[PDB]
DNA sequence: AAAAAAAAAAAAAAAAAAAAAAAAAAA
DNA sequence: TTTTTTTTTTTTTTTTTTTTTTTT
């Protein structure tokens, strides 16, 4: 369950970084490939995403590390 | 993919290349067997097969054979989509000329050759014939010749002479031009030649030639020999049920020409003689002409049904053309509509949907998760399973609808606040619940009108919809930074009369231990919803390093107050919710929680005010019965006062006292008078009359009256809509919109009779007229607006420059109508602003003015702050970041990528449907005068001598308050910096009269001044003076006509007074009707008066401003800085030659004789200043006095004419769309770059190329800035297919046709068209990366 | 009435009328701004691109979100290709240069 | 029985942009 | 008597969102 994503768009500036990092990252954890960090509690990749990205354990730099890392 | 889209004429060749197979027949499908007919419109081998994988002779009709072609038949066995494809080619047995080539307005032919249209028409009907390289023996190459000139030039020469007629002498005409010699003959031509006109028409020309030279393009493709078929199924022949045949009209128009085609080969073949042939010929030329485009050259050709057929042209342009209603916008799948309701239980970010409309949305997801979980075997089973609407269907549809908004979008969406993205909540029926607050966005009232709901697929839409379109995100509009969920209409009544005191109600003055004691009272009963009371209340403030400190009190309020503070969040002062708590009061209070506590705590509040509005609503049954319209107990003693003034003027009317327009005006002002004073009785007996007691006489408070409720709180309702049930309704307007002399004395609690009502419903229909038609004119300017702005996308941080507009409180005349605050707000300075103690500076260079910065300004009460406008951004195919300012909707810097141009369209377009003496002064200041000339008067007074005069009030604080405009010629009470006090008329002067005030002083001299020549003989009879009156030129003789009156002043020595300062004598020649007073030998002081010479909408004027058309009087101003003079007058209109002191002399201006001056023949006037006086034109505002200027009177003008009405608009917008209307730019010096003199080219180009240029050493070209009007401003635009769209289709298609232009797909328009990412939105990046991977 | 797989037109490729014909609704004109005003650029490539206009793109996504996986394959719209025929069937030459 | 295009149609305001024709006003 | 400017006149665009006896 989320409500906005104003402490979202204080993580990631510019509130379009935030929708492509949020992006890449659900498609990550919807296609079988990836798990998930932050324990999900009934809601979607995308707000799990969000989530995640809200939080401070995800954005665009560490998404490509981790993928640079694979 | 592709990267551009290029545009170019198509050659016979070429067509050949597309196509597949020639056509040669008019069939289409035998009537026995519906195939296609062989040689047809609807072939089989050329068009491809029918069915899919299967030949028309049925040999082949296996997969295998993929690829083969049927040898009985010649079928390629290949896929039927492959029928949207292949092309056809007819070949003409005569070429046809193109009539888009030849009839645009523009005619290319027509000015390809240089020869008149109508003698080019004339050759394509066989109507003459026309010399083709004919020699010189006698005629010439482009000479036109008729039958019997034709004749005897045969007779004369058989051989060398060559003439024809029709497509076949234009196409040779074609042919034989040399493009590169006569493209250097032309500009030898144009070199030497001087006419303006010739030169135009030269350089227009030398355009046309040499963008052919540029392109691929030759001139004999223009005249069209191979005409292509559109594919068979983009024209289809459909069998509908029952055997009837549906088909378009291409069909009608392509069987005609075949079949003229075939009766033309006929005709050549059988060797018919020439009449027969020559008509054939023009009537195939007609045929090719309706099947491009129908219409245009004669009338257009019907079918059966008696209507004119839509062609190619038809198609592609119009509202119901592609462009405009299948690649702009197209119906779209996973959406529905329906009616809405009200709902307020929901969240603000929750929508209801109903169960069914939800079902059939989201199908695809649910056979998805059955399909995941197992339920369905196949998808059939799936499908059968939802159809058949099992209980398991719907834990599914739930686990679904979680988390996956949905956009809610209503039919008119002006603004981008029309599209909302909620989360559903599955409902049973069938209406879509929708938040109540959120109805002020969209103007969404539940009279039954109908929204649509879309629903995102994909994840990065869905994601959109979460992060950037959700309803809770939208908490402040994009066009000014007020919020956008203000309680409307229900929910603050509720809180208005929960949040109120009775003097005198159940259990008052008692002491409470906090809000929780106040709720429990009340529910009990035993203290009443408002009651004064004591109550213990503690209130946080963040005073502190972001730390929340609490302080605990025992205020005094009401006890709904006390049930209100449980709501507001801990930020909040409790001052806030300890008044009335109107409509103005609650939205404020929202306003703070958001600036104080951020989103979500004012999302909750805003959701929580709601709750309790409506529920204490509820709570107080607010009614409105017969009795709560208290009708003034002494309005009719005011309708008696009233009518016997008025039958006390009628009986002076009778006497001839007053005449008819003056007593109209009294009764006019008498029944204004009545009506004002019995709408003041009503509101005295309305909205204090209640009165009670409280241990003692009586006290009075204000009322409980319902009507006063729901008037007072600003919930639906208003001091004007009231006191047309109590009070009397006022005067009612004629059709004309003239002013009845009788009012309509009964109000609506009373009941009006037959007249008084008929009398008002003018009113009505006119009102309803102006919405019905309002509405038309608003969508046809938003969409201009945002056609001229589809370009605008914020691609920079800064810009670094240091230009920019001098923004300044505006002040109409009076107060000021708004202050620096609200105009400063939220924008990026360009100067370091500093105190009035200039010893140091105020603000840094590229601060951000936010709210803290503002306030800092007024406490040092700063009047003017050098701010960055977009119109000066420096960047090219954008505007740097910090030249546009505050988001507007967001509350920090605007952020790279965001579409400014469309929102800034928006904001501008939206409130379209919202449209249609002497000197007091007020505050006590002291005079200041700017551009000011004054000399002491002959009685000790002052006298300005200027034109452009301003006077300020400067207060004690050194900051202007009131600012005045003083015309020519004014008598000052007082001085500059003469302290003064209110109500004192500083400076007064006569309406009419034009005055002639003189300089120097000295006796009156005749000079150059001859009875019956130049003046008439004339005595005021009413005081025996005579007066020397000048006659005009049309009545005085010719002799004296070269001589111009005039008065040079000289002492009694007979010396000639020399001007104060100057040493010029001082003559005043006087133009004519000037009526000179004083006679000769007469003592006059500086100053002394001559001769007293005598003297539009809403949304139309917001039209005219952005299409910069010129006014009805185009005031001309001064054109060059220099001295006045008169030159060889002419019949028509005078000749004005403004010669300066030190520059260039010749410049002269024709003015018509009826037009008023301005100027005494010997006014030296800088550039810009008015010769003429009306309304200006803004092209003459841009080109004289800069680009500033015109930005400036544009900016002034909007707002005007809005803020009239009420409505605001931040004026980045208005900045925006004036950069785009401002964009092209005409050469003056070619320089060293290698731009055409005269020709038109677009700022950024010329821009970049003079930078780079100077990066050399090589010397820039110079350019003069052009204004063009909004919808012009974007037909002319760099590239074609954005242009193409909302404008004139032929034309654009043509031009860019001709000049061979290409279009690489930058806007936010043409990627829209074509399907990719936007450029804008979340796509930016995407583009970005698109750039930085090529050329890399 | 709402609608999510009802029968395609055949001269454009795009939804069918409203209601009896169980067509969607109108992404008009005005509702294209309504998105480029927000920093909407992937929903409106749907809006316009795979929702109504390319012809297999609709179903891939039909297969990709009955398979589970949200994600696009946006190609052409083909009222694009439309035009670009019609375009061509009169005397101008138009083309898509890479 | 399969196919097929002439007519005499005639008609609209309002507003503005742009191109072509006509009339001043010279030297 | 020729030529350029200015004026006039004609013509071309735009004008909201959704919901049937007669030839082959
Ligand atoms: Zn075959
Ligand atoms: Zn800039």
């Amino acid at each position: 369950a989320r409500v906005t994503v104003q402490d979202a768009v204080e993580k990631i500036g510019n509130r379009f970084d935030l929708v492509l990092v949020a992006a890449r990252r659900a498609r990550q954890m919807q296609v079988g490939g990836k798990d998930p960090l932050v324990p999900e509690e009934n809601d979607k990749t995308t707000v799990i995403a969000l989530r995640e990205i809200e939080e401070g354990l995800i954005n665009n730099q560490i998404l490509d590390v981790r993928e640079r890392q694979e | 993919e592709f990267d551009a889209i290029k545009i170019a004429l198509a050659s016979p060749d070429m067509i050949r290349s597309w196509s597949f197979g020639e056509v040669k027949k008019p069939e289409t499908i035998n009537y026995r067997t519906f195939k296609p007919e062989r040689d047809g419109l609807f072939c089989a081998r050329i068009f491809g097969p029918v069915k899919d994988y299967e030949c028309l002779c049925g040999k082949y009709k296996r997969l295998k054979h993929r690829g083969v072609i049927c040898e009985k038949c010649g079928v390629e066995v290949t896929q039927t989509k492959v029928r949207r494809e292949r092309m056809g080619h007819i070949e003409l047995a005569s070429p046809t000329a193109h009539i888009w080539f030849l009839k645009s307005l523009p005619s290319r032919i027509g000015l390809l050759l240089d020869m008149p249209l109508r003698d080019i028409e004339r050759v394509l009907y066989f109507e003459s014939y026309v010399v083709i390289e004919g020699g010189m023996t006698n005629l010439e190459r482009q000479q036109i010749l008729t039958e019997e000139q034709y004749l005897d030039a045969l007779e004369e020469f058989g051989d060398e002479f060559d003439a024809k007629m029709g497509a076949e002498a234009i196409q040779a005409l074609l042919k034989s031009m040399d493009l590169e010699q006569e493209c250097e003959q032309l500009r030898e031509e144009l070199n030497e030649t001087n006419s303006e006109t010739k030169r135009k028409k030269l350089t227009k020309r030398i355009k046309l030639l040499e963008a052919f030279v540029q392109s691929g393009n030759k001139p004999e493709w223009m005249i069209l020999t191979v005409l292509p078929v559109l594919p068979p199924d983009l024209r289809p022949l459909v069998p509908l049920d029952g055997g009837r045949f549906a088909t378009s009209d291409l069909n009608d128009l392509y069987r005609r020409v075949i079949n003229r085609n075939n009766r033309l080969k006929r005709l050549l073949d059988l060797a018919a003689p020439d009449i027969i042939v020559r008509n054939e010929k023009r009537m195939l030329q007609e045929a090719v002409d309706a099947l491009l485009d129908n219409g245009r050259r004669g009338r257009a050709i019907t079918g059966s049904n008696k209507r004119p057929l839509k062609s190619l042209a038809d198609m592609i342009k119009g509202k119901q053309g592609r462009f405009r209603q299948n690649l702009l916008g197209k119906r779209v799948d996973y959406s529905g509509r329906s009616v809405i309701t009200v709902g307020p239980y929901l969240r603000l970010h929750q929508c209801g949907l109903p169960k069914k409309m939800a079902l059939e949305l989201f199908k695809p997801f649910i056979y998805g998760k059955l399909e995941l979980r197992g339920l369905a075997t196949t998808i059939k089973a799936a499908k059968k399973m939802v159809e058949r609407e099992e209980a398991v269907v719907w834990d599914i549809l739930d686990e679904v609808i979680r988390e996956h908004p949905v956009l809610l979008n209503r039919a008119p969406t002006l603004h981008r606040l029309g599209i909302q993205a909620f989360e559903p909540v599955l409902i049973e029926g069938k209406a879509i619940q929708l938040h109540p607050l959120v109805c002020a966005a969209y103007n969404a009232d539940f009279d039954g009108d109908q929204m649509a709901v879309h629903v995102p697929l994909t994840l990065e839409a869905q994601l959109e919809a979460r992060a950037l379109m959700m309803s809770t995100n939208n908490i402040l509009s994009p066009a000014n930074g007020e919020p956008i969920i203000v309680p409307s209409q229900d929910v603050v009544l509720g809180l208005y009369y929960m949040t109120r005191d009775c003097v005198n109600a159940k259990g008052e003055g008692m002491v409470l231990t906090g809000p929780k004691e106040a709720e429990r009272l009340y529910r009990s009963g035993l203290a009443s919803l408002h009651a004064r009371v004591k109550v213990r209340i503690t209130e946080y403030e963040k005073d502190a390093n972001g730390e929340l400190v609490a302080k605990t009190s025992l205020k005094d309020t009401t006890v709904g107050r006390a049930i209100l503070w449980m709501i507001v969040p801990k930020g909040l002062p409790y001052s806030i919710v300890n008044q009335a708590l109107g409509k103005k009061a609650i939205s404020k209070m929202l306003n703070t929680c958001y600036r104080i506590l951020g989103l979500k705590p004012t999302v909750i509040f805003a959701d929580q005010i709601m709750y309790t509005g409506f529920a204490y609503a509820a709570r107080s049954g607010a009614s409105v019965g017969i009795d709560d319209m208290v009708i003034p107990e002494k309005k009719h003693e005011i309708i008696s006062e009233a009518e016997a003034e008025v039958a006390e003027i009628q009986e002076q009317f009778q006497s001839g006292l007053v005449t008819a327009g003056e007593r109209y005006n009294k009764v006019i002002d008498i029944w204004a008078a009545a009506n004002d004073r019995v709408s003041k009785a009503m509101m005295d007996n309305l909205q204090t009359e209640t009165v009670i007691n409280r241990d003692g006489q009586e006290e009075k408070q204000v009322s409980f009256n319902s009507i006063y409720m729901m008037a007072d709180s600003g919930a639906r309702g208003s001091a004007a809509q009231i006191r047309q049930l109590a009070g009397m309704r006022g005067l009612m307007a004629k059709p004309d919109g003239s002013i009845i002399e009788t009012p309509i004395t009964a109000n609506f609690r009373e009941g009006l009779n037959v007249l008084q009502y008929f009398i008002s419903t003018h009113g009505a229909r006119k009102g309803l007229a102006d919405t019905a038609l309002k509405t038309a004119n608003s969508g046809y300017l938003t969409r201009r607006l945002v056609d001229v702005a589809q370009d605008l996308v914020v691609t920079e941080d800064d810009c670094g420059t240091h230009e920019g507009i001098m923004m300044t409180p505006v002040i109409e005349g009076g107060d000021v109508k708004e202050p620096l605050r609200d105009r400063v707000l939220g924008r990026v300075t360009a100067e370091d602003v500093l105190k009035p103690g200039t010893a140091d500076i105020l603000v840094p260079r590229n601060t951000l003015l936010h709210e803290q910065w503002c306030d800092l300004l007024e406490e040092n009460s700063v009047d003017a702050v050098k701010v960055r406008s977009v119109v000066s951004c420096d960047t090219d195919f954008g505007v740097c970041a910090h030249c546009y300012g505050r988001d507007l909707a967001r509350g920090h810097i605007i952020n790279k990528g965001e579409a400014i141009g469309v929102i800034a369209a928006q904001s501008i377009g939206e409130p379209g449907t919202q449209l249609t003496s002497s000197i007091q002064v007020k505050n006590k200041g002291s005079i200041k005068l700017s551009n000011v000339k004054s000399v002491v008067n002959s009685s000790g007074k002052l006298v300005i001598t200027s034109r452009n005069t301003e006077l300020k009030l400067i207060d004690e604080f050194g900051r202007t308050k009131e600012s005045y405009k003083v015309p020519y010629g004014a008598v000052l009470a007082k001085g500059d910096g003469e302290q003064v006090a209110g109500g004192e008329t500083v400076a007064n002067w006569d309406p009419h009269t034009m005055p002639v005030i003189t300089e120097v002083s000295g006796f009156v001299r005749f000079t150059d001044m001859i009875d019956g020549q130049t003046i008439t003989r004339q005595t005021d009879e009413l005081t025996g003076l005579s007066s020397l009156v000048v006659l005009d030129s049309a009545e005085r003789t010719a002799g004296g006509k070269d001589l111009r009156p005039a008065l040079k002043i000289v002492d009694a020595q007979g010396n000639d007074v020399l001007i104060p300062g100057t040493d010029m004598p001082a003559q005043y020649f006087l133009p004519g009707k000037a009526i000179v007073q004083l006679e000769d030998g007469v003592q006059i002081s500086s100053g002394d008066t001559l001769a007293r010479i005598p003297q539009t909408g809403g949304l139309p004027r917001v039209a005219d401003l952005f299409e910069a058309r010129r006014p009805k009087e185009p005031a001309i101003l001064a054109e060059i800085s220099g001295i006045v003079s008169f030159g060889k007058e002419t019949k028509g209109k005078r000749r004005l030659v403004i010669t300066p002191v030190d520059g260039s002399d010749p410049y002269e201006e024709m003015i018509p004789k009826w037009r008023q001056l301005n100027v005494f023949e010997g006014e030296r006037v800088e550039r810009g200043d008015v010769i003429s006086d009306g309304p200006e034109a803004p092209h003459d505002i841009l080109r004289l006095r800069g680009v500033h200027a015109v930005t400036r009177y544009i900016v002034n003008e909007v707002q005007d004419v809005y803020r009239l009405q009420g409505v605001k608009i931040n004026d980045k917008h208005i900045e925006v769309i004036v950069r785009q209307m401002l964009r092209k730019a005409t050469i003056v010096n070619a320089g060293s770059s290698d731009f055409l003199e005269g020709e038109q080219v677009e700022y950024s180009r010329v821009k970049i190329a003079n930078r780079e240029l100077e990066a050399n050493g090589k010397v820039g070209a110079t350019y003069s800035r052009d204004l063009l009007g909004i919808t012009k401003a974007s037909l002319a635009t760099e590239s074609f297919i954005s242009a193409a769209s909302f404008q004139e289709t032929t034309r654009v298609l043509t031009e860019a046709a001709v000049a061979g232009k290409r279009d690489e797909l930058r806007g936010l328009k043409e990627n829209v068209i074509v399907g990719r990412l936007i450029p804008a939105g979340t796509g930016y990046a995407y583009h970005q990366d698109r750039m930085r991977r090529r050329a890399a | 009435h709402a609608r999510s797989t009802g029968s395609y037109s055949l001269v454009t490729q795009q939804p069918l009328g409203g209601k009896a014909q169980f067509g969607g609704q109108r992404f008009g004109e005005m509702e294209v701004w309504a998105l480029e005003a927000y920093g909407a650029a992937y929903t409106l490539q749907e809006m316009l691109t795979v929702k109504s206009d390319d012809v297999n793109g609709r179903t891939k996504m039909y297969k990709n979100i009955v398979d589970g996986n949200h994600q696009m394959e946006p190609g052409m719209p083909e009222s694009f290709n439309v035009l670009l025929k019609e375009i061509r069937s009169l005397g101008i030459n138009i083309e898509l240069e890479d």
